[PDB]
């Protein structure tokens, strides 16, 4: 438990809700672009 | 050669003279160095 360190409240804590794919073993993505949840091209749109 | 992100390297070096054919003889490379690398390569360029 790290609550009396990481809680302030604090948000800067952040972990990928959605993706495309599921990551390989020991795997990192940073991709910041829109999730297209849908047919709607989600270029910058939201 | 790349695995999970542990680069190898293997090498060899030999005294030859052909033109423009690879040589016939037959001879293994020996591991080198190995770096955790954390990036799957696609794409390389030789550098001059």
């Amino acid at each position: 438990n790290s609550n009396n360190l990481d809680s302030k409240g604090n948000y800067n804590y952040l972990y990928r809700l959605f993706r495309k794919s599921n990551l390989k073993p020991f795997e990192r993505d940073i991709s910041t672009e829109i999730y297209q949840a849908g047919s709607t091209p989600c270029n910058g749109v939201k | 050669k790349n695995i999970d992100g542990y680069f190898k390297i293997y090498s060899k070096h030999t005294p030859i003279n052909l033109v423009r054919d690879l040589p016939q003889g037959f001879s293994a490379l020996e591991p080198l160095v190995d770096l955790p690398i954390g990036i799957n390569i696609t794409r390389f360029q030789t550098l001059l």
